[PDB]
């Protein structure tokens, strides 16, 4: 699952040119990521 | 030279309780013994105990008489703090807050009476445990008014509690009493004896009015030390500066040591 | 951006002045006061 | 202990350092001394 | 570890003796309604004391004496006086007495202090503002109850103090008002042992009366290069405690 608000920035992307890049991307794409690969690593593991 | 006493808390408890007791800054409790180093159940109500029963408020001021008081002022991020008031002679004045509801005056004679007015902040713990239990402050003057009527029903109670001031009146509890509270009782069937001797009869023999001199003298120390051990001994004595000059309930003073 | 967020308290210390008087006596000066406030969101849409 | 319904496994978090239960200097087995600071290992109370 | 000062403030134009006086007057112990360091001459006058119409009478003046502060006074400036305040634990001070008592005594002794009930001799009358200043007396606490008891056993009656080798010789009639039954109760309650509200007088009022005479010391003598007698006038170190 995604929790809103907070899906909702990963809904659509209303940025253009951000002035402060850093602050509130990673902490949501990185923590977002980490687990969007968990849940494709989980079909590399079920096979075992 | 102020022998400090370090009590440093372990840290099972979260850090909430340690913001809930920080509304006891500069509050007085009552060590057993005396020693630098301690821990924190050294001084939890269950430590008071005897017997392993749950002791009355009797047998609840004997424990003072020989247990030594002490000052905390300060709570340290990790530990505890003490100034051992009763022996030593600390020279900066150590604070303190008048939890009981009666007000002060500048020059009063703060005693340790155990709480009567119906509540008090004695703080519980969920992971440890441990029960610290808090005494009050009160002048000496209106704690022997109550301190009698307590024995007054403390004599009644092996034979077969509303006091004035402030324009205010205060009740008081008396918990289930011990057979041998004897020696709660002791105090005063040897100290009515030597209050009489043989010049305390012409003492009756001037009576329809209103060797002598030996029952004036002698009477007088009696009367000094007839509740110093029936009660406990004023241990502080408060002053102020240039603060307001009455010090009400639930608020911090300046005191000084006898 | 104040969508991805919960809540914050923005706590400041103010001073509490003691005027010097005459020959000195334990007064023992406080320390700060440090008050923390709490911080509340409203928010209002349109219909067109 | 009001943590009963709390956990789900505790017996390998209690059985560590347990204070003492008696005096280790009496001639004979006095009871605990409230001045006391010897951890005694116990796998007796444990299961009963 | 600071010492305390009390400055009295003093009037203007005063005759050239009794401000004389004053340079005659050093050494006493003042006792003190509340420490200030900004303090008026009145305040430590008999006149700021328990008045009910009257000048207090020793039964609560006693009380009085040991609830107030206490002080030494030391040289005074032609302009202010200067006074130790002591009773708080004010740090190692060079400080002396002057004994103000008809009584003698030696060195190595507490003395306290006791209301006087004989005369009022050598206090200041400042006849020019119609204010009298009191000051106590100063006995060993060897003599504290030989000094009460013995001039009131024969108060009681009508209703020779030795120490050091000097065989020696109103506010009173009110005290005996308290006392008399104070252990006729007594008598009376070894019948009552062998009343719930009966218990209410006699412990409270007993030990209201117990604490207040059998008092402590505030001040014991000390001499390093010097005498080992001090007799009544003199200016002899003292230390606080």
């Amino acid at each position: 699952a995604i929790a809103s608000e907070a899906l909702s920035l990963l809904s659509n992307t209303y940025v253009d040119g951000t002035e402060i890049d850093s602050s509130l991307r990673i902490r949501a794409i990185q923590q977002m990521a980490r687990n969007l690969r968990t849940v494709l690593d989980s079909f590399e593991r079920g096979t075992a | 030279m102020p022998f400090e006493i370090e009590v440093l808390l372990p840290g099972e408890l979260s850090p909430a309780e340690t913001s809930a007791l920080q509304k006891c800054e500069g509050k007085i409790i009552t060590f057993s013994t005396l020693r630098h180093r301690a821990s924190l159940v050294d001084i939890a109500l269950s430590s008071y105990y005897i017997n392993g029963a749950p002791p009355d408020t009797l047998s609840l001021l004997e424990a003072y008489r020989m247990r030594f008081a002490a000052v905390i002022t300060r709570v340290i991020p990790g530990k505890l703090l003490a100034h051992a008031i009763g022996v030593g002679t600390p020279t900066p004045g150590l604070f303190i807050q008048n939890t009981s509801p009666v007000d002060l005056c500048n020059g009063d004679y703060i005693c340790l009476l155990p709480p009567v007015f119906g509540s008090a902040d004695s703080i519980r713990l969920d992971s440890v445990g441990l029960e610290i239990v808090f005494p009050l402050t009160i002048p000496q003057t209106l704690m022997r008014e109550i301190i009698a009527k307590v024995v007054a029903r403390a004599v009644e109670r092996t034979a077969a509690d509303v006091i004035c001031y402030n324009g205010r009146r205060y009740e008081l509890e008396t918990n289930l009493q011990h057979r041998d509270g004897d020696a709660a009782i002791r105090t005063l069937v040897l100290n009515l004896m030597f209050s009489i001797n043989e010049g305390c009869l012409l003492l009756l023999a001037l009576i329809p009015t209103l060797p002598i001199y030996e029952t004036i003298s002698s009477w007088i120390s009696t009367s000094s030390r007839l509740g110093d051990t029936l009660g406990t001994r004023a241990i502080l004595r408060v002053c102020v500066f240039d603060g307001p000059s009455t010090v009400h309930p639930g608020d911090r003073t300046a005191v000084i040591q006898v | 951006e104040l969508a991805y967020v919960r809540d914050g308290v923005i706590q400041f210390e103010v001073q509490q002045p003691m005027i010097a008087r005459d020959g000195p006596h334990p007064v023992d000066q406080p320390v700060h006061n440090y008050m923390v406030k709490r911080i509340h969101k409203r928010s209002l849409s349109a219909a067109f | 202990v009001n943590t009963n319904c709390n956990t789900l496994d505790r017996l390998l978090m209690e059985a560590k350092a347990v204070a003492s239960q008696s005096s280790t200097d009496t001639e004979y087995q006095f009871k605990r001394p409230p001045g006391s600071t010897e951890m005694t290992q116990d796998p007796c109370g444990l299961f009963q």
